[PDB]
Order: C-alpha cells, then sequence, then structure tokens
DNA sequence: AAACGCGGGGGACAGCGCGTACGTGCGTTTAAGCGGTGCTAGAGCTGTCTACGACCAATTGAGCGGCCTCGGCACCGGGATTCTC
DNA sequence: GAGAATCCCGGTGCCGAGGCCGCTCAATTGGTCGTAGACAGCTCTAGCACCGCTTAAACGCACGTACGCGCTGTCCCCCGCGTTT
C-alpha cells in the first residue's frame, strides 16, 4: 500500500545515521514493509476507537498521543 | 533546466498512502494534521528496529543487513512491545 | 464535450475580444470548430479552455510586458506556435482506412462510413467519418485501402510447404516485386543468400556491417517469399522504438503492396487493432506483418502467442544476450516456422552471449556444446575457436562497409586526453579518500567506481557543487556571463569541447554528442541554449512522435539546429544522420559495441563527407583504464573473425464466375489464386469452359430444331446455354470498347450520344450519369457484384441503391441488359 | 472504618446554529514499476593450526551466619501557620 | 476575615542496622588435553547504480456539504457530612 522505492529510500537514509554504507537484502526491505504497515493498521484500528469513543468522526491528533500513551509509547 | 533537481525523503509516504492504510484501518474521515503527524510516529518506529537490526549485523562483523538480522529484530520488538 | 482548444483568434479582455479553436472530445479532428466563451456556453470540460486561457494571457504577458525578454524569445514563443500548429493542421491528414460500415439514422436515412487513423494518431483516436467526404479528401488513401480487401495475398492462399522447400536458384537481378529503387549488388547477393538457406529450411542471422541496408535487405527478403513462394502466413518483425518508423516507412517505399500494422501505443488502441485488424468476421488473418517493440511483447505474449507464424525476425539481436532474459524466454514461448537475427554485431562482451544467441537460432545441440570460456591466449581456445567459427560461418552473412562499399567516405577515429580541473582534482581526491565530511558538502558512496566515474567527467553531478563556486560570485551568479565562464571553467574536457564546437562552427560542421548519463547530457545542452545554439536532444525522455520529429527536422537539408545531443542506449540504434559528419563520444560505455554503434549512427549509407569521431577521456582517470577493458573485450573479433477431375462444387464455382466475368482464361489464374474455384489443372478449367461454349451452341441449335434453359455439364443439372452465351458475348463487347476508348482511365466513361430509356419510377433519381457509373462499376467489379458495386463511392452509388424499396439485384439486371443491349445496337 | 441517609450543587447530556475544513472531481505532471546494463565486493565455504577453556586437585581467605549494642526514625502532643469559604 | 487543617518541634521507645567473630565452603592456582575458533584463500551470488519505456498514481485547485465546536438549559447523581452499625 505504500510505494517500495520510496520506503527503500527512507529505510537507507535513516540507517546511514548508525554507520555508513551498510548494503541490504531486499527481502529485508519487503519485511520491513510487512512490519510498518502493520503496525500503522494497528496503530488506526486503536485510535478510532478513541475517535468514536469522543463522539467524533474524524481521526485527530490528541487521539494518536492518547493512544501512544495508552499502549505505553 | 538542470536545476529542477530537489530532495526530500520522508515525504515519500504521502497523502494517499496515508488514506489507503486509514481506510483499511476502517477511519472514515481524517484532519490533514494527522499526515506529519502518523510520519513522526512511523520515523521512531524504524528508528527503533533499524537500531536493532544493525546491531546485529555489525556484531556478525557483515556489511550486508539480512532478513534474519531484520526478523530478530522484530522477534524481540513484538515481544517487548 | 470540450476537447483541447487549437488556436485562437481576435482575463476579461480575453473573454471579450477573442474566440478559440475548439476541438471536440466525441468528434472527429476535422469536426473542430471556432467558438468564444459566449457560443460554447458552458458544457463538460471548460476548464481546459481556462486553462489555455491561463497560458495564453502568459503568452500575451511576457510577450508584450517585459523588457527582460528579448526579441529571440519572440522567435522562440512563434517556433513553438508553428511548431504546436504544425501537427494540429497535419492530425486532418488521414493515413490509414481501417474498415467500413453502413449507417442507417432515426432520419430514415442511411450512409456509407469509414474507420479511418489520422496520419500522427494512434489506432485510439481513430473515428468513422462520412465516407463520401473522405474519399474526396483522400481519394488515394481509400483507393489504397479497397485494394488490400480486394487483393489476394492473404494467409488463406499462402502455400504451404511441409513436406519439402521448393527449388530455388540464384536470382540474376531485382525481382519486378520491388519498387523502392535498385537493390545493390551486394543487397541482391544478401537476399540470394537467405533464399538460399531458407530454401534448406534454416534459420539465420544477418550481420553485414550497420546500416548497410538491412532494412531494405530483409523486406525484399520478405517481398520475394510472400510473392514468389507465397508465403504469405502472418509474419512478425521486433523492432527497437527509435527505428519503428523508418522500417514502416521503408515497407512503404519498397514493398507499398504488404498490408502492415504497427501494434503500439495505449491499450485500447491495441485493442481496436485486435478488433478490427487482426481478424476476418470472428479464425483467420487479414494482415501481412506486424513491426512491434519489445514492450508489447511482453505486454501481450498472452495475445500475441496464439498466432501461428510463419516467419519472425528482429532488428537487433544483441537485446537477446541470455537465454535467461524475459524476452528471450518470451519469444521461446511464440510459434514460428523460422527465425531470423539482425544485428550491427554479434559478438559481445561474452562468447556464452554468443552460444544463447545460436540456441535461440537452433536447438542446444547447435550451439557451441561446452561451456569453456574463452581462454586469453592458448592452445585449447585456439581450435575451440576455429571449431566454431567453421560451424557457424554457413550461418552468419556478414560483410565489411570498407570492402563492400566503397564509394563511402571512411572515418577516423581519435582520443583527446584531457587534464581535470581544480575542482575535478579535488572532487576526484576527496572521493579517493572515502572523505564523508568532504562529500557531506558535496553522497551514496555504495558504488564508488560510479561516483568517481561521473565525477571525473563533471563535478556539477553534485548538487552543491554549482553553489559552491556561484557563491564566491554571490552577486555575479545572476548574470548569464559568470554563469557560463563557471559552467565552463568547471571541467576541463568542457573547455576543450567549447574550442572544438567554436571551430566546427566556424567551420560548418555537423555534430553528433553522445553521453551515457542524462544529467550530463542536460547540463550541456543547458551550455548550447545558454550560449544560444540551435540542437536538439534525443533520449528516453522524448515519446516517440517528439523524437520522429526531432530527428526528421535534423535531417531536413534547411535544419538550423546544427547540433544533435544523444543517449548511447536509446540513441546508439538505428538512428540516421547523414546530415551529420562529426561525433563527440563525451564518455564510453564497458562496452565498445555501444560505440561502434554510436559512430555508426553517423557513417551510414548516404554519409557524403569523411566523418571525424573524437573520443575525450579524462586523463589520469579510471575511464581510461575502462577503456582497456573495453580492448579487452574487443580482443574477440581477432580470434573469431487431381488436377483432371472436377468437383461439382467447382462446376458451380466456375458457372458463377463466368456468368460474372465471361471468358475467365483471361483471369482464371486469378479466380484460382483468389479461391473462388478450387486448385485444378487451368487447361482442364479452359477446355471444359469451351466444352460448354460449344454445348450452348449446340443448345441453341437445338431450340432452332425445335422451333423450326437447363442442360448438364457431367450430368451435373447446375448450367444454362443462354444467359453464359449472351453475358460472355456482351462482358467482352463492353470490356472491348472501355478498354479501346477509355483504359487509360475508365472513370472517363461515358455513354455519349447512347440516350437510354429511364428508370422507371424508382425511389430513387436516375440519370445517364448512374447508368454510366454503374457500367464503369461492372467493368472493375463484373457483372452481379452487387454488394462490391453499389458500396465502390467513386460511383456515388451507394447512396442510391438498396439491400421493399423500389430497385433491386434483379431491377439492376434488367437494366444492365437494357443498357449493354442499346449500346451493343 | 464502612454503611446508610439526605440535600444541594455541579456536571453531564442534548439540541441548535454557524463556519470552516474535508472530501470529491478533473486535469496535468511526475515518479514508480519492470526489464536490462555492467561490475565489484562481500558472503559463503573450506582447511589448518594454535591458543584458550575445561577439568582436576589442593590450599587459603573471605563470606556468611549469629550475636550484641547503639542510634535513628516514628509516633504523639501542642502551637503556629496556611488555605478555603 | 475567620475557621479549620496542616506543619513543625521535642521527647520517648524500640527495632533494625552495623560490626565483630568463627568456621566452612568456594575461589584461586597450576597442569594437562582437546577442539573450536581464527585466519586465509577461493568462488560466484547478488547488490548498487543508471537507462528505457509505459501507465497510473500523485498533485493541485475549486466547490459544496457535513461535521465539529460552542453555547444554553435542564435534570440527575454524587459528593460531602453525620450517625449508626
Ligand atoms: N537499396 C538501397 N538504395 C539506396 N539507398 C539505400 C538502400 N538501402 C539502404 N539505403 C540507405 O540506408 C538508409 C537506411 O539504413 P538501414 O540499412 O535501414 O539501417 P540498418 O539496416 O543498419 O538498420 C537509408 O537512409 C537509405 O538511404
Ligand atoms: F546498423 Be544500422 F545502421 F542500424
Ligand atoms: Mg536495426
Amino acid at each position: 500500500l505504500i510505494r517500495k522505492l520510496p520506503f527503500q529510500r527512507l529505510v537507507r537514509e535513516i540507517a546511514q545515521d548508525f554507520k555508513t554504507d551498510l548494503r541490504f537484502q531486499s527481502s529485508a526491505v519487503m519485511a520491513l514493509q510487512e512490519a510498518s504497515e502493520a503496525y500503522l493498521v494497528a496503530l488506526f484500528e486503536d485510535t478510532n476507537l478513541c475517535a468514536i469513543h469522543a463522539k467524533r468522526v474524524t481521526i485527530m491528533p490528541k487521539d494518536i498521543q492518547l493512544a501512544r500513551r495508552i499502549r505505553g509509547e | 533546466r538542470h536545476r529542477k533537481v530537489l530532495r526530500d525523503n520522508i515525504q515519500g509516504i504521502t497523502k494517499p498512502a496515508i488514506r489507503r492504510l486509514a481506510r483499511r484501518g476502517g477511519v472514515k474521515r481524517i484532519s490533514g494534521l494527522i499526515y506529519e503527524e502518523t510520519r513522526g510516529v512511523l520515523k521512531v518506529f524504524l528508528e527503533n528496529v533499524i537500531r536493532d537490526a544493525v546491531t546485529y549485523t555489525e556484531h556478525a562483523k557483515r556489511k550486508t543487513v539480512t532478513a534474519m538480522d531484520v526478523v530478530y529484530a522484530l522477534k524481540r520488538q513484538g515481544r517487548t512491545l | 464535450g470540450i476537447d483541447i482548444v487549437i488556436n485562437h483568434r481576435l482575463l476579461n479582455n480575453c473573454k471579450e475580444n477573442y474566440e478559440f479553436l475548439i476541438k471536440w472530445t466525441d468528434e472527429s479532428h476535422l469536426h473542430n470548430t471556432w467558438e468564444t466563451y459566449e457560443s460554447i456556453g458552458q458544457v463538460r470540460g471548460l476548464k481546459r479552455l481556462d486553462n489555455y486561457c491561463k497560458q495564453f494571457i502568459i503568452e500575451d504577458q511576457q510577450v508584450r510586458l517585459d523588457p527582460y525578454v528579448t526579441a529571440e524569445d519572440i522567435e522562440i514563443m512563434d517556433m513553438e506556435r508553428e511548431r504546436r500548429l504544425d501537427e494540429f493542421e497535419e492530425f486532418h491528414v488521414p493515413e490509414r482506412i481501417i474498415d467500413s460500415q453502413r449507417a442507417s439514422l432515426e432520419d430514415g436515412t442511411s450512409q456509407l462510413q469509414y474507420l479511418v487513423k489520422w496520419r500522427r494518431l494512434n489506432y485510439d483516436e481513430a473515428t468513422w467519418e462520412n465516407a463520401t467526404d473522405i474519399v474526396k479528401l483522400a481519394p488515394e488513401q481509400v483507393k489504397h485501402f479497397q485494394n488490400r480487401e480486394n487483393s489476394k495475398i492473404l494467409p488463406q492462399y499462402s502455400s504451404n510447404y511441409t513436406s519439402q522447400r521448393p527449388r530455388f536458384e540464384k536470382l540474376s537481378v531485382q525481382p519486378p516485386f520491388i519498387k523502392g529503387g535498385e537493390l545493390r549488388d551486394f543487397q541482391l547477393t544478401g537476399i540470394n543468400w537467405m533464399a538460399f538457406l531458407w530454401s534448406k529450411g534454416d534459420n539465420g542471422i544477418l550481420a553485414d556491417e550497420m546500416g548497410l541496408g538491412k532494412t531494405v535487405q530483409t523486406v525484399a527478403f520478405i517481398s520475394w517469399l510472400i510473392f514468389a513462394r507465397r508465403q504469405n502466413g502472418p509474419h512478425i518483425i521486433v523492432v527497437p522504438l527509435s527505428t519503428m518508423p523508418a522500417w514502416l516507412d521503408t515497407f512503404e517505399k519498397w514493398a507499398p503492396d504488404l498490408n502492415c500494422i504497427c501494434y503500439m501505443g495505449n491499450q485500447k488502441s491495441r485493442d481496436t487493432i485486435r478488433e478490427y485488424e487482426f481478424y476476418t468476421n470472428p479464425k483467420t488473418m487479414k494482415f501481412n506483418v506486424l513491426l512491434t517493440t519489445y514492450e508489447y511483447i511482453l505486454k501481450d505474449r498472452a495475445e500475441l502467442g496464439s498466432i501461428k507464424w510463419q516467419f519472425m525476425a528482429v532488428d537487433e539481436a544483441h537485446r537477446l544476450k541470455n537465454a535467461e532474459s524475459s524476452l528471450y524466454e518470451s519469444l521461446n514461448s511464440f510459434k514460428v516456422a523460422n527465425r531470423m537475427l539482425i544485428t550491427g554485431t554479434p559478438l559481445q562482451n561474452n562468447i556464452k552471449e554468443l552460444a544463447a544467441l545460436v540456441n535461440f537460432l537452433m536447438p542446444g545441440r547447435f550451439t557451441i556444446d561446452q561451456e569453456i570460456d574463452f581462454e586469453n591466449q592458448d592452445e585449447e581456445q585456439e581450435e575451440y575457436i576455429h571449431d566454431l567459427h567453421r560451424r557457424i560461418q554457413p550461418f552468419i552473412l556478414r560483410r565489411l562497409k570498407k570492402d563492400v562499399e566503397k564509394s563511402l567516405p571512411s572515418k577516423t577515429e581519435r582520443i583527446l586526453r584531457v587534464e581535470l580541473s581544480d575542482v575535478q582534482t579535488e572532487y576526484y581526491k576527496n572521493i579517493l579518500t572515502k572523505n564523508y565530511s568532504a562529500l557531506t558538502a558535496g553522497f551514496s558512496l555504495l558504488n564508488i567506481m560510479n561516483e568517481l566515474k561521473k565525477a571525473s567527467n563533471h563535478p556539477y553531478l553534485f548538487d552543491n557543487a554549482e553553489e559552491r563556486v556561484l557563491q564566491k560570485f554571490g552577486d555575479g551568479k545572476m548574470t548569464r556571463e559568470n554563469v557560463l565562464r563557471g559552467l565552463i571553467m568547471s571541467s576541463g574536457k568542457m573547455v576543450l569541447l567549447d574550442q572544438l564546437l567554436t571551430r566546427l562552427k566556424k567551420d560548418g560542421h555537423r555534430v553528433l554528442i553522445f553521453s551515457q548519463m542524462v544529467r550530463m547530457l542536460d547540463i550541456l545542452g543547458d551550455y548550447l541554449s545558454i550560449k544560444g545554439i540551435n540542437f536538439q536532444r534525443l533520449d528516453g525522455t522524448v515519446p516517440s512522435a517528439q523524437r520522429r520529429i526531432s530527428i526528421d527536422h535534423f535531417n531536413s537539408p534547411d535544419s538550423n539546429d546544427f547540433v544533435f545531443l544523444l543517449s548511447t542506449r536509446a540513441g546508439g540504434l538505428g538512428i540516421n544522420l547523414m546530415t551529420a559528419d562529426t561525433v563527440v563520444i563525451f564518455d564510453s560505455d564497458w562496452n565498445p559495441q555501444a560505440d561502434l554503434q554510436a559512430m555508426a549512427r553517423a557513417h551510414r549509407i548516404g554519409q557524403k563527407n569523411h566523418v571525424m569521431v573524437y573520443r575525450l577521456v579524462s586523463k589520469d582517470t579510471v575511464e581510461e583504464e575502462v577503456l582497456e577493458r573495453a580492448r579487452k573485450k574487443m580482443i574477440l573479433e581477432y580470434a573469431i573473425i487431381d488436377m483432371d477431375s472436377i468437383g461439382e462444387s467447382e462446376v458451380r464455382a466456375l458457372y458463377k464466375a463466368i456468368l460474372k466475368f465471361g471468358n475467365l482464361k483471361e483471369i482464371l489464374d486469378e479466380l484460382i489464386a483468389d479461391g473462388t474455384l478450387p486448385v485444378k489443372s487451368f487447361e482442364k478449367y479452359g477446355e471444359t469452359y469451351d466444352e460448354m461454349m460449344e454445348a450452348a451452341k449446340d443448345c441453341v441449335h437445338e431450340e432452332e430444331k425445335n422451333r423450326k434453359v437447363l442442360f448438364n455439364f457431367k450430368g451435373v443439372k447446375s448450367l444454362n446455354a443462354e444467359s453464359l452465351l449472351s453475358r460472355v458475348e456482351d462482358l467482352k463487347y463492353l470490356k472491348n470498347l472501355i478498354n479501346s476508348n477509355y483504359k487509360d482511365d475508365p472513370l472517363k466513361f461515358s455513354l455519349g450520344n447512347n440516350t437510354p430509356k429511364p428508370v422507371q419510377n424508382w425511389s430513387s433519381n436516375w440519370t445517364k450519369e448512374e447508368d454510366e457509373k454503374l457500367l464503369i462499376g461492372v467493368f472493375k467489379y463484373g457483372y452481379g457484384s452487387w454488394t462490391q458495386i453499389r458500396d465502390d463511392p467513386f460511383l456515388g452509388i451507394t447512396d442510391k441503391i438498396f439491400l421493399k424499396k423500389v430497385p433491386g439485384a434483379i431491377h439492376l439486371g434488367r437494366r444492365v441488359d437494357y443498357l449493354l443491349s442499346f449500346l451493343r445496337g
């Protein structure tokens, strides 16, 4: 659901700050994709509960902050 | 002209993709503020998992990150999650 | 609906004053009309007009207002206006009638129509149009069209030779099939070699040196096999995109009779081609030839593999380097009787690649059959390479232009070594020293070789280096002068290039630039622009149409643009640049054959002065070792170097034929070849025709005996005397007189002083003119061809005659009987 | 200390109105996806040799357990200060 | 501004902490033996970067409606306080 090349660029850019000039297996990038998608989808399914609890229809960032607090991060 | 080159990486996650994810997450409507907010969260998640993955690969004196190292990072993250 | 608006003629100033030219979304390009805002009112698409209005406003305001805008910018604006107008006019010109249709309307009226493709559009955005208009717009095109479905050159009637190929003997001269010009002697010899090989059934390659005519040779070979052998099955040619226009043009020049299709473009376009062009009334195929590109192979192999192709070829075989190529796999999924590979150079970087190629030609036991690589120098490599040479030499046709064609001027190959600039030197040293700190303000060091390779030619490929020079001129960076100065001095090899280019500008040379890197080519093009030079680019960024017109323009003999600037990958292959005489290779590929191709694009047949090639190399850089890698690859060439029977169905077909055409024995070969008659001895059909003519005369004598109508042939009752005898003599008389005066053109015909009686109260008005046109129709198509007679639009009949409206086939027959009796009286 | 009863105040709940933001559609532009080009580095494998760890025995010192003594913390009471109505 | 609650100060009581002493067990020292790991070399997979070509996704702007937010009014419940269990 997220474009492969942009995500691979981003993950490489982030990795750069721990140590330069890492190479990556493509399967590792796919694993990162699947993990990140799963995490985001879960976080949305969670925060939607907070949104409907506040009797909203929209998601608002207050709700993300709340969710991240309650699950603990 | 050549000057049309530009760079910004984090925007590679963009509103249509975030929309798709939210719709998969059953969301009805979203404020625009969410787009930058979720990007922050996503960076932190990446930040943590990469830190583990690289630390595996450097302990093995590798130059290449493998899917095995990644999945061991996830097996730590999800249980610590 | 509003389609793109074309032009404007005399925001609120625009809306009040101007009228625009509106194309319509559901209508032909010729249906476009001038409209104002108040004329159009409000309708789907109006924002596009507003967007065009904004464009015109920015066009107007920048033209009028700004003293910072030069007269030259106004010239460029006029050049854009004309460049758009040229295409938008030529879109009126038809190029292919696709199909004929009959339409009936709630008016209570019927019309004939053509599906027509415009001269620069795909088959998507083809449209129906009224037949009796397009016939007067493009009578050449409609006649050329209707010849095709009138033709008998078809897979339906291609003669198979599944038992064995027929006899072949070397053809002494250009066969009369071939019309575009004169074959060269060596070209004819190549055709002979291909014919010889095909008569042995073998697949092969043509590898005569680049530009020696391979397109003409191949199309001629097709023409020979299709006409002489009657190998009229579906044939397929796979083509690198940039050359597709010239191929089609070559087809049109050398063998226009062969109907061919450019299966290309958007999905809907291809779908319409599959709908209307491929199949006879869904199957069997209405076309001789496909041209296509590898993209559409990989996409539509699902469809195209369905066809039982007779013959297949590829213009550039080297693209198939290895058996695992998805193209190689998918093409091997095709079913075809023979294959033919064309190349500039078969001997790519590894003998393994040639082994895969010949495996493509032949089953694996034909191949090298031993995968040991070519030794750099040893005994075993010598015996093995000479073994392979002796195996393969029969299957290669190759010739060198130096040997073949001493008329063409030679080439000089020269290399120029240039010292790095300061910025080049420091960047190079910094990447050599892995200096992440230095490159932080310069960075993906994961390919050191690539990074320093692109550094070595030019520093502005690193995104600060421009600012890193301009900021020490932080005001002058606004000036054209200091921008140019900094750019040119950035890179010593550019300083050299500019000096040489200036000398060639003085001396009136015409020059090609090649590079691998699109960013570099962009920088160099911007250099030309700020120097004010006239040039065109070509690479992957330009779709087919704009590149096609750019090549055409630069080939135009007036063309002011003296520089053309190309990628090696897209621009290296098959482009024709014999208006150029000079080449600069700004950098080289790892593969020498790419450089040979790029050179050869200038060194075509028809180039008429000696060409200079300069290769520019950064001295004391890795690329002069890449040159040694190229030489090491180059080394390889120096190593390898019933008929008596008649069936009742045939009796029927003959009887109908002679009822339409009289003494068929003139036409009769065509009547077999078009399948009207099953294949039998021509002599048998002749004698049985004469026999029944005599039997008809006898029947007339029996009528005379009776007074003073069916009769059988070989018991077949499907015959009568009087209709045949009268029809034969009448049609002979008509065709004789029409030839005798008119034959130069029967459209000249008129019945003249013979004044016929009118039609009796038909549902359609009729005159001597309608009679005359009908007679010309019956001459073109014979008696009783009533569908074709009515359909032919040059007769103007197509409205006037019906499929309970009064005149029909019986009335037409009686009218013809009267008209011919009166004229014969 | 918990349970039970009583009154008053505050919060929660609901409805309404208005404005802004979000969604949708259209048109245009750009980048991604797929295939191919080319090369080198790094992984992955194999073999050999050496040093380190494990095992065993003896010896010695420290740590653990018990006991005793003293100090610090908690609790209680009174007076002063702060916060709330 | 007054009343109640909280805080601070001083003394007493005791229990826990801290230290000392003795004995036993664990750690330390030394020697021997085996193998795992380290080091070196070789082979070839696969990753990195870029081009070509196509098509849809993205991106931008405009328009309209729905939802969110704020305000007002009413009713319920819970909190607080006192008494009894
Ligand atoms: N028989 C011929 N007579 C004259 N000119 C020819 C002939 N064959 C080819 N040419 C010239 O060669 C050019 C086409 O090059 P071509 O041989 O098609 O390239 P390639 O075959 O290498 O792809 C044309 O411009 C044409 O002038
Ligand atoms: F090789 Be040819 F000139 F295309
Ligand atoms: Mg070619």
